[PDB]
């Protein structure tokens, strides 16, 4: 057994928008996708969730930021700070 | 000028201080910590991976017994067993009916994928933490060296002598037990070397690779084969490898808190945006501009014209500059309430020069020192309406 | 029957436990813990030694100026001089007087004992100690093997599984930061890597043997060759390693608290006798006799008759053995005040068999545990002369 890089998954790109300090994710796999984040917070609040049912999901992400995994795609990350004027 | 400043440990984003020093003309800085790498201080305890119940081929005397030994291979499970007629290809051939015996044994051994395809774990401390800080100095314009934390390590890559930390946020993302798998760490209280309960996380525990000896407690039972034929019943736990991939828990590269990325290189914890680091610099004199030969600036004025309340920097100001020669001028809000993209301005003699920046106030009364003038550059800002992208420039939210 | 026990941590000397399983014959331990080798967890942060001016050539330019650059050597000290007459072999050689240039260039290199007679600084944690236990067992009479003390781990060596530990007595006789050198530790606040004051400790600072970069603060300053002669004026201070060797303090094998030993070895701490250890083991079932198998010895009497208050084991008493079968029978104190030289006792039909031991309290009233019948071995005890050689066998020191 050796450390072949397979060629590998991917997962379709996610459908961002946009709410105050808030990710509505309208999401559309090919296969069951295991998305994952991390609120940067000290307190971390992860979430799990595979996912091959498409699924609009939320995320309630904080002033600091939060990063995004969908899939083996590579990790995302945001800036929410206000929106609410 | 041993420029000491505290600094919010925060990756990816310049921090542009500026050198007040009497006597020549202020330097602006620009640093970025562009990594947190942190690499604790562990140890290797022991690999672990999925058995392969590699049996060796049973003994099988034809009339009478075969005693068993209890040979050192790791969970070297024998035991005798009579009452058998093996099938062997030309029927039975034992001649005996019940003096027919077979003694099986089977011990535990690493897979091949144990080299290659492992988890491991890890007693891990506190270590100490690095960057490759960029630094576009002043008009140096450029230096990406790698440093340290620990509060009197210099980095002389450039000209500039610097100290680092150390930091006040200690949080080691890390916990003191964990395993880790390729490039997935799991901050998991794995039971030890030497225990680990057959099916459970560890039923195999190799010291490294290479270690011959191991623990393998996987109750391995050998039952006897049926009905006069040969083979070799090993009834066994599939590993506490084979699951903790598909009943595990989730990697601290999802889960952990304030802030970090994982790798299955030194161990560090990248990035890890928490607390502030009071860092200090030895700048080169030569690198200094004399007061003398800066334009003073000064009876100026400053105001916003479209300031943007928000991260990106979106806020800008014009300013009256009132100059006396024409060149260059290094600015920066000391107060951290405006976070300016600029760090130098060209100036022809007295002329304008909008900046751009970013703050956290309604009503940002932020002073601005440009080139060694002060100017309060007081507004009002507005909300935006497009926040899905990544992380601010702004890293200044207080009491508005 | 998995016999738990709270145990002395205290290296050379046996701790012969009783077994009391409900319903067989109870069996004696001889729990020695023959070593308590540590081996914290540590980290190699720099190599230090004495450095080695291994000066390169100077330059020699007859006629006009050679600029000097700062090359990546280690402290690469170099710095051009004019106005020589280098005499050479042939009295001065440059036709010129004043524009004769010469530049002269050094750096730090480690020595050749860099690599062999070095000191060596550490970051230590806690890490796992260990014990290469042995048990002359029951009626087993052996096993002698390496264990852990992490109260989970067994080592199946010989026939029995034991589990040791965690030790209350947490102290690391090692500090944070130590330096290592050859045999003799030291547990020093070494500087650091990258900072140590030249002269002081750590003046070259190699991360390890092979590591060609390294920080050496020498002070190497160059100063100008005299009256016209080709050499190198190198004026540096001596090694923070060479004192360190005749100026430094002295070693925690000479200086460490709670009983402790050394080696340049794994980094262990031997023998360190503090605290207890909660010990717990599960006996083969096979090595127990039956109850109805050794003699019932009720009925007896027992009593000192040169009761030796002291730590050779010089106290005696008979017991007038009242048996039922003839044979052999364990026994013990369970009383921790008396501490037994024999495990176990031949016995003919109802005899008398003295035993050794020592106590510590002047009226012994320890209760006495021959193979189920106890008994009060009351009496008085007689203080020794003659207390000059090493450690004792009765570490029971209580109110008295």
């Amino acid at each position: 057994p050796v450390k072949a890089k397979c060629i590998a998954t991917l997962a379709p790109e996610p459908l961002v928008e946009h709410k105050h300090r808030t990710l509505i994710l309208h999401l559309h796999p090919d296969h069951p996708t295991l998305l994952t984040t991390r609120s940067l917070g000290s307190d971390a609040n992860p979430t799990r969730q595979w996912i091959e049912r498409p699924t609009t999901v939320n995320f309630t992400v904080t002033g600091e930021g939060l990063e995004y995994t969908w899939g083996n795609h590579p990790p995302k990350r945001v800036w929410a700070q206000e929106s609410g004027e | 000028y041993e420029h000491t400043a505290v600094m919010p440990n925060k990756v990816g984003i310049p921090y542009k201080a500026l050198v007040e020093r009497p006597g020549y003309a202020p330097v602006h800085l620009q640093i970025q910590l562009v990594n947190t790498r942190i690499i604790p201080s562990t140890n290797l305890e022991y690999i672990t991976c999925k058995y392969k119940t590699k049996v060796p081929s049973p003994v099988v005397k034809c009339c009478g017994a075969t005693q068993c030994t209890s040979k050192p291979h790791p969970d070297y499970q024998c035991q005798v067993f009579t009452g058998v007629y093996p099938f062997m290809w030309g029927g039975a051939y034992c001649f005996c009916d019940t003096e027919n015996t077979q003694m099986s044994e089977a011990y535990v051994e690493r897979s091949e994928e144990c080299s290659i395809d492992h988890a491991k774990a890890y007693k891990v401390h506190t270590g100490t933490v690095q960057a490759m800080v960029n630094i576009t100095y002043g008009s140096v314009s450029w230096r990406s060296a790698d440093v340290y934390v620990n509060g009197e390590t210099p980095a002389k890559i450039g000209d500039a002598k610097l100290i680092i930390g150390p930091l006040s946020s200690a949080w080691s993302p890390f916990d003191n037990k964990v395993v880790v798998y390729g490039h997935e760490v799991y901050n998991y209280d794995f039971p030890e070397y030497g225990t680990g309960k057959a099916g459970s996380f560890g039923d195999l525990q190799s010291r490294t690779s290479t270690s011959n000896d191991l623990y393998a407690n996987t109750n391995l039972k050998l039952q006897r084969p049926q009905a006069g034929i040969v083979h070799t019943p090993f009834t066994q736990a599939p590993s506490g490898f084979e699951r903790w991939k598909r009943d595990k828990g989730a990697p601290l590269n999802d889960v952990a808190p304030f802030g970090c990325s994982i790798a299955l290189e030194p161990l560090r914890a990248e990035n890890c945006a928490v607390g502030s680091i009071p860092i200090s610099i030895d700048i080169p004199d030569a690198a200094f501009t004399r007061i003398s030969e800066t334009p003073t600036v000064s009876d100026l004025e400053c105001k916003i014209t479209e300031c943007t309340y928000a991260s990106d920097f979106g806020g800008i100001a014009t300013v009256a500059y009132k100059s006396s020669k024409a060149g260059n001028c290094p600015i920066h809000s000391p107060s951290g309430v405006a976070v300016i993209k600029e760090n130098d301005v060209t100036l022809a003699e007295s002329g304008s020069f909008t900046f751009h920046f970013s703050t956290a106030n309604i009503h940002p009364a932020f002073k601005l020192q440009v080139c060694t003038s002060a100017v309060t550059c007081k507004g009002d800002c507005k909300p935006p309406k497009d926040h899905i992208v990544d992380y601010p420039a702004q890293h200044t939210e207080s009491f508005t």
